């Protein structure tokens, strides 16, 4: 099973990590079941 | 899940990932909201 727990928060800083605590609820448990070992992170640019 | 007892209204508030709902000692307590509360039982 994958397991994907998301949380949303509205922050008020310009570049630093928010403190405090949050609970983090389960949004979704996908029933795939695969060999995950690499991953990455897809960013959206812009142009003009 | 079986058990003996009385369904009640609950004031409690539940979220949707969670079904059951245990309190102290790690017994079924509400089930889904409906609380469960063993019917009157003691000593004569
Ligand atoms: C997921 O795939 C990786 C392949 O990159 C597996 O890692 C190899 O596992 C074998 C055993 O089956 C070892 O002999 C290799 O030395 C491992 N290579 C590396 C780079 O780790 C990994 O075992 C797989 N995981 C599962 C749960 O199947």
């Amino acid at each position: 099973y994958f397991k994907i727990y998301s949380k949303h928060t509205p922050i008020n800083l310009v570049r630093d990590l928010p403190q405090g605590f949050s609970a983090l609820e389960p949004l979704v448990d996908l029933p795939i079941g695969i060999n995950i070992t690499r991953f990455q992170t897809l960013l959206a640019l812009h142009r003009s | 899940l079986t058990g003996t007892g009385v369904l009640t209204e609950s004031n409690k508030k539940f979220l949707p990932f969670q079904q059951f709902g245990r309190d102290i000692a790690d017994t079924t307590d509400a089930v889904r909201i409906l609380d469960i509360t063993p019917c009157s039982f003691g000593g004569v």
